[PDB]
RNA sequence: GUUGCC
């Protein structure tokens, strides 16, 4: 429907995404190492 | 692994009739029932204290740190 | 000492286990493996090759393990206990010797080390192999130790004897559905593994497989196996004057629709639509490509040239297919025992060695040719300088094969894992239990119960009173006691054997009257077509007899179809049986007194032929015969010994006959978890947590399994006096009172011993790792952390511990990642501390400290904790037939009974079990229990048997006691007696695990997760207990509308969140940032996790716009 | 780590209690508590193969591994220093691990390493002089021959006796 | 005093610091430490 | 994150 600005169907279709905030990613360290052994969501944002 | 110093159940010491019930047998081969009513546990709770004692520190001993 | 073979075939049983003993399947494939399976393997590698400069080689004439051929001494070796303690493998290497083309001319060279192997216990590659309890007293090694298992760089682990559907035959299958199928699959030893089906679509017979493109109807694949003449199709499927014909008709006109008619055009049928593997050469013939179509298929049979054999062996496993669709009666299951083969330890690393000794010569090979791609370095080289950087290799990938139990091959691609565990050092039999079991492939069928049920033909194969609950019921079984796995022999002598036996060929015989006579099958594939059996397989076993064949050789004999078949394939499973020829048996007790006098052991019986092995398909023809006593004429194969059933853990159940069957699973699982003694160097051992038992008994009555394994000379639990009566209310099911006295003379003090460790690291820029301490305060060192540290920093052994008070100081470097800076200006001070604290609920001690290096030269340090106990009410006791009981409450000395003689009963049953439980066996343990010590004689408690009721109460009547042991009693509280009796008497009591104080577990306001901020799961993670979904759904139905919100919300996950009026969407601290104005914020609170919700489905592109009214005018 | 009232510095998590709080020794208020736990691309590439070649030797030689990982980052610096380029890869990383065996103060001599790839001693200690003045190591341990003595002796067959024999 | 012993040697070695790991009058790598003088106090029961 | 057990 219209009366919103969202309305029109173009915006079903990815041209810009969003980057969720870094809490729901957070960088876990597993204390064997001291380089972070990061989580598998960031670096599928990173290839992108 | 030694033997315990007292009875389980009715609470007398047995601790000087374990090496003479061993005594009781390489001399004197004798029944090991009658053995120890010779030696005068007379009760029923202090038999079986000496009957199934395993004596564990005679294998224990010769794996010292000292030779 | 008049002996007879009535009752006396029982002293020829230790006879089998002296020289063939528990660990049968362990070590016996790994001593097969690295003295025979080694040459095997580098004559099918040999010869690795270079294309460049042609004329170099190497090729390998033999493999050691072990000992050199200089020295010829007997090896060099760290000992395995001092391995086991120093995180190391136990190993020793890999010699070869190779040839080769060095330049001018070829030389030989001995003793080239490829790698480490680890080499378990006992086996006879180890330096503990025939000791005699005086080398083994220098290695401080228990000689009780079963042996087989791995220590692999510290923790002690075994592989399991896994097991698998039978390769290399077939099955059938039954569906309704779908339509009905039969598998057959194979495996040649080299990279295939192919499976083969036929499949009934629609009443028409069909044929399909995983390397051609589609399907291909079956009177083709029978045409293009030479038997083109349409009439032979029919006579060998179906015979004649049956249904048969009337099923099998359609298939045939099927070739007049093709038009095909002969052995030409039947093979481009099939490869016209082969699915096309590339060799990248591909010079296909439309020919070629049809004839190794019909080669590399059902690769049990191959062929030369005339297809004939293959031919009918697909007409065979035809007939089987219309057999099942006359009626759904044929038809088999996969979990008959039949189809089933156990195969062991050695010739299953084996596989995993062949993946590993190809990648070692062909990256040695790259490495080769990229020397040799030198014009100037073409003459002097040598190529042996440069195979110690491909020698690990083998070394890092057996022992990684070996600590985490999953093994990539790539000949196969197939990921077993699981494949191996830690074994369980809490008991001592729960280190030999896990010694014996099976464990299944787990194929995803968990809806059919059908593998989850026993089948019956499982009588003294492998144990049935033995298996796990929970979460495998029927998947974990358990060895029987007199029990051994066969191995494959030859199968090329027998069948020229058997044509000595009067049976004829194949290529003879036209199918008129196979179907009219019977069919030898060796393996599965028909050889022979014998007729008149009897004659034939009754002269087949008298060669057995005498030994010139091997004796794992089965002669099952069916007769719902007309086939009898043969077995040589080994990993099967087998007992033995004595031979019974007529009306008498071949016991003959003038042998069994030869046996005792100790001249002819158990392995001569079966070579004058009065033993031979059974497996479970020569169970079938077989009429086997429980005892001397019950001889027919016409009857076989007496039992050798009846209690044999039962697998070595659960044969310390007294009077197991008696008792209900269920009843003595539920204490399989528990004996297992028994603290009693380990080993004889018990206090020697640095492992990880170890329960010990400070007064420990052997059991009362005994039994014939116990005395086999050693179980008495160090037990689990004692004996105390039970007195079965309610008493206090506090025993209404199952719990039990015990007084305040016993345990106080000593009555199951338990003793707990902890391992921990830290490693002294090396960094990257020369910094070591100190153990400095001891600071001090106003004229004194010790503050109150610091009672315990020591003058080294090693806390010192002796003295007690508490919360707080560290006991090994650790400090280490800040600059652990920086770059070295090549002087020397600041290195004095930049040690932060990381001491190591002792949490825990009680004070313990440290038992005793030690100190050594690793592998790599790395200071290690591991000091063990120690700590005992009273037995305080909340532990859990059992009684050996599998009645639990949590200590209900502890009463002083004078509330008890007593009787005459002034006997207080240690421990108090009530009555409630005896009838809903029907556990009789623990009556009957109290009347032989009674009657031993006062006799003074242990008594004899077996399975199937045992010491006789009638004869046991006399002895207790000529004392005093009463006849049934139900003496009389006083009451402890008011003095007068009781209006009924009691029964009365010593039961063996063993202490169990799960001891209280390592399980009370509390939480106040503790840790919360990084991403959801709820509680952390896990007692070492510090707790917090998960409201479940179905707990959400209990509240609800109580009408209850404020406490589940607080339990939810407040006291859990309490957020505080600001949240936009208009476009309704979060904003942080003071705004709304989509509409820069941050003047509509109206202040809520939500759960965190119903606002991480709202920020990761904003993350895809669907927004939550939120929408707020006010509470008031309603 | 500075305290709202007393403006103390020192905080002690006590643990006796399941609460793992943060608090000062001073006055007593508590400062956070429910503590939060959480449970060039050819420049790459021409490491990677470096990093496999130092793995190489150090197999052959029995290095143990914390030399390895040191050894890597003399490489690293050395790479920055336009010093690898034109001579041999095979020879460069052999006095680069050859430094890091010294300062380890270890028991490897240089021509151990001459020996496997099968060139010259004096090819292997040219590049490892006109190495060590290049990058200014000043700090170097002296080759003290003691060391070598007590390796000596497992490979020499020798008796049972080889505490007293060294 | 009364520092480290070794496992089956029993030797009495006192190591200088950062210096060693083995023992003498052995070839053994395992040492061992030797049990403290200070008094201990335990209940009876 | 993955397995073992009650
Ligand atoms: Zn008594
Ligand atoms: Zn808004
Ligand atoms: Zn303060
Ligand atoms: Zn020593």
């Amino acid at each position: 429907d219209a009366t919103v600005p969202s309305g029109r169907p173009e915006t079903y279709i990815w041209r810009y995404l969003p980057a969720p905030p870094v809490c729901i990613r957070p960088s876990v360290m597993m204390q064997d190492s001291p380089a972070s052994n990061e989580d598998d969501l960031t670096v599928k944002l990173t290839e992108i | 692994m030694i033997v315990p110093v007292r009875c389980f159940s009715c609470g007398k010491v047995v601790g000087d009739k374990w090496e003479s019930y061993l005594n009781l047998l390489q001399e004197d081969e004798l029944d090991e029932g009658t053995a120890l009513s010779r030696l005068g546990l007379k009760r029923y709770c202090c038999r079986r204290m000496i009957l199934t004692h395993v004596d564990l520190i005679e294998k224990f001993l010769r794996y010292n740190p000292l030779e | 000492d008049e002996i007879n073979t009535a009752q006396d075939k029982w002293h020829l049983l230790p006879a089998f286990l002296k020289v063939k003993g528990l660990v049968k399947q362990h070590l016996d494939s790994f001593n097969y493996f690295v003295d025979t399976d080694l040459k095997k393997i580098i004559k099918a590698n040999q010869l690795i090759l270079s294309d460049v400069d042609p004329e170099f080689y190497l090729k390998y004439v033999d493999i050691r393990v072990g000992k050199k051929s200089s020295s010829s001494t007997k090896d060099y070796l760290t000992p395995p206990h001092e391995c086991r303690l120093r995180d190391m493998t136990y190993s020793a290497p890999i010699y070869v010797d190779i040839e080769y083309t060095r330049g001018r001319n070829i030389i030989m060279h001995k003793d080239v080390e490829i790698g480490r192997m680890p080499i378990m216990l006992r086996s006879n590659k180890c330096i503990l192999y025939d000791a005699d309890e005086s080398k083994m007293a220098k290695l401080n090694e228990c000689p009780l130790d079963p042996g087989g298992y791995f220590i692999v760089n510290g923790t002690e682990k075994v592989i399991l004897v896994q097991e698998q559907l039978s390769k290399n035959r077939i099955i059938v299958e039954a569906d309704e559905k779908k339509g009905i199928v039969q598998a057959s699959v194979t495996s040649s030893t080299h990279e295939r593994k192919s499976k083969t089906y036929v499949i009934t679509k629609n009443g028409k017979i069909y044929l399909k497989h995983n390397s051609i493109a589609e399907e291909i109807p079956i009177a083709i694949v029978l045409k293009a196996c030479g038997i083109l003449s349409d009439l032979e199709i029919m006579q060998l499927v179906c015979g004649n004057d049956s249904s048969y014909q009337d099923i099998f008709a359609v298939n045939l006109e099927e070739s007049s629709k093709l038009d095909i008619y002969t052995q030409q055009q039947a093979l481009e049928y099939i490869g016209a639509k082969v699915k096309t593997m590339r060799r990248q050469k591909l010079t296909i013939l439309q020919e070629g490509i049809e004839a190794i179509a019909t080669t590399v298929i059902a690769h049990l049979t191959v062929e030369a040239l005339d297809f004939r054999e293959k031919a009918l062996y697909i007409a065979m496993m035809t007939r089987r297919v219309v057999m099942a669709m006359y009626n759904p009666k044929m038809i088999d299951d996969r979990d008959y025992v039949g189809n089933k083969r156990l195969e062991l330890a050695g010739q299953l690393i084996s596989l995993l060695f062949e993946d590993l000794f190809k990648k070692f010569n062909n990256d040695f090979k790259l490495s080769i040719d990229k020397v040799l791609k030198k014009p100037n370095r073409a003459m002097e080289y040598d190529a042996l300088l440069s195979i110690n950087v491909h020698s690990n290799n083998i070394t890092s990938g057996l022992n990684r094969a070996i600590s985490t139990g999953n093994w990539s091959l790539k000949r196969f691609k197939m990921e077993r894992a699981g494949v191996t565990h830690v074994l369980s050092r809490l008991s001592y039999i729960s280190a030999l239990g896990m010694m014996t079991r099976i464990s299944s492939q787990f194929e995803k069928s968990r809806k059919v119960s059908g593998p989850r049920a026993l089948q019956p033909s499982q009588f003294g194969m492998l144990c049935t009173a033995d298996t796990p609950e929970g979460e495998a019921c029927g998947l974990v079984k358990n060895l029987a006691l007199m029990t051994h796995i066969t191995t494959d022999d030859e199968e090329e002598p027998i069948k020229k054997l058997c044509y000595v036996l009067g049976v004829e060929d194949i290529t003879l015989i036209d199918s008129a009257s196979l179907h009219l006579n019977y069919g030898v099958y060796l393996n599965g594939t028909l050889i022979g077509s014998i007729r008149f059996p009897t004659k034939f397989v009754t002269q087949f076993r008298h060669l057995r007899r005498t030994g010139k064949v091997s004796e794992f050789i089965s002669i099952y004999s069916n007769s719902h179809q007309m086939a009898v078949h043969i077995a040589t394939d080994g990993g099967r499973i087998c007992r033995p049986l004595i031979i019974v020829s007529d009306g008498q048996s071949r016991v003959k007790d003038i042998h069994l007194r030869k046996l005792l006098d100790g001249e002819l052991d158990f392995d001569d019986f079966l070579k004058l032929g009065l033993v031979e092995y059974l497996d479970v398909n020569e169970e079938n023809d077989s009429y086997i015969a429980l005892y001397e006593k019950d001889i027919v004429p016409s009857m076989t194969h007496l039992e050798i010994e009846p209690f044999t059933i039962l697998g070595a853990v659960a044969g310390l159940i007294p009077y197991p006959h008696h008792n209900q069957s269920p009843r003595n699973t539920y204490q399989c699982a528990m004996g297992k978890q028994a603290i009693g003694a380990i080993a004889y160097n018990q206090f020697k051992r640095i492992d990880t947590l170890l329960y010990l038992m400070t007064y420990p008994q052997q059991p009362m009555v005994k039994t014939k399994t116990i005395e086999l394994i050693d179980y008495d000379k160090l037990p689990a639990g004692q004996n105390a006096t039970v007195a079965v009566m309610s008493y206090s209310g506090y025993d209404i099911e199952d719990a039990l009172v015990l007084n305040k006295s016993s345990i106080d003379r000593g009555f199951g003090r338990c003793e707990t011993r902890r391992k921990t460790t830290t490693v002294l690291k090396r960094y990257a820029n020369h910094t070591q790792d100190i153990i400095g301490g001891m600071r001090v305060d106003e004229n004194g060192d010790p503050i109150w952390q610091h009672q315990s540290l020591g003058p080294d920093g090693l806390g010192e052994v002796g003295m007690k511990v508490q919360s707080g008070q560290i006991y090994i100081n650790k400090s280490v470097p800040t600059n652990s990642a920086d770059a070295p800076n090549p002087n020397n200006v600041n290195v004095q001070t930049q040690y932060r501390e990381a001491p190591v604290i002792y949490r825990g609920p009680e004070p313990s001690h440290i038992d005793q400290v030690m100190m050594s290096v690793s592998d790599n030269d790395q200071a290690l340090i591991k000091v063990l904790l120690r700590q005992n106990r009273r037995p305080e009410l909340g532990d859990k006791f059992s009684s050996r037939h599998g009645q639990k009981g949590v200590c209900g409450i502890i009463v002083k000395q004078e509330d008890m009974p007593f009787n005459d003689q002034g006997i207080v009963p240690d421990i108090i049953m009530n009555p409630h079990g005896f009838p809903s439980r029907m556990t009789v066996g623990k009556m009957i343990e109290l009347i032989s229990g009674k009657a031993g010590v006062l006799n003074g004689t242990l008594e004899y408690g077996t399975c199937f048997g045992g010491s006789k009721l009638e004869d046991m109460s006399k002895i207790l009547v000529d004392q005093g006691f009463n006849y049934s042991g139900k003496d009389m009693l006083y009451s402890g509280i008011t003095g007068e007696c009781l209006q009924a009796y009691i029964f009365f008497g010593p039961i063996y009591y063993q202490k169990l695990k799960h001891m209280v104080l390592d399980k009370m577990h509390a939480r106040a306001r503790g840790p919360r997760a990084v991403l959801t901020r709820q509680p952390t799961e896990g007692r070492s993670r510090d707790g917090g207990l998960r409201l479940g979904e179905m707990e959400r759904d209990c509240v609800i139905a109580y009408g209850a509308s404020q406490l589940l919100l607080e339990r939810l919300m407040i006291s859990s996950d309490a957020f505080e969140v600001d949240v936009c009026d208009k476009c309704g969407l979060m904003g942080y601290s003071g705004w709304c940032t989509t509409c820069k104005s941050a003047e509509n914020i109206i202040k809520m609170t939500i759960p965190y996790a119903a606002k991480l919700l709202f920020q990761e489905l904003l993350s895809m592109n669907i927004a939550p716009r939120l929408r707020l009214e006010d509470i008031f005018q309603q | 780590p500075v305290c709202k009232n007393c403006h103390g510095t020192e905080f002690e998590r006590d643990l006796s209690n399941a609460n793992n709080d943060l608090v000062c020794k001073a006055c007593g208020v508590v400062s956070e508590d429910n503590p939060i736990v959480s449970e060039l691309e050819s420049r790459e590439a021409t490491l990677n193969n470096a990093r496999r070649k130092l793995r190489a030797v150090s197999y052959a030689l029995h290095i143990p591994e914390y030399i390895t990982d040191a050894a890597f980052q003399w490489y690293k610096l050395a790479l920055a220093n336009n010093f690898v380029q034109g001579r041999r890869s095979q020879n460069v990383i052999a006095s680069c691990l050859y430094v890091a065996c010294r300062k380890e103060k270890t028991h490897h001599m240089l021509i151990d390493f001459s020996s496997r790839l099968q060139v010259s001693v004096y090819s292997i200690g040219a590049t490892f002089l006109k190495m060590v003045k290049k990058l200014h190591i000043t700090e170097l341990p002296l080759a003290d021959p003691s060391l070598f003595i007590q390796h000596f002796a497992e490979k020499l067959d020798l008796a049972d006796k080889k505490i007293k024999v060294v | 005093t009364l520092k480290y012993i070794c496992a089956e040697c029993s030797s009495k070695l006192s190591l200088s610091r950062t210096d060693a790991v083995r023992c003498k009058d052995c070839g053994h790598r395992i040492l061992l430490k030797a049990r403290t003088k200070r008094l201990v106090q335990f209940e009876a029961r």
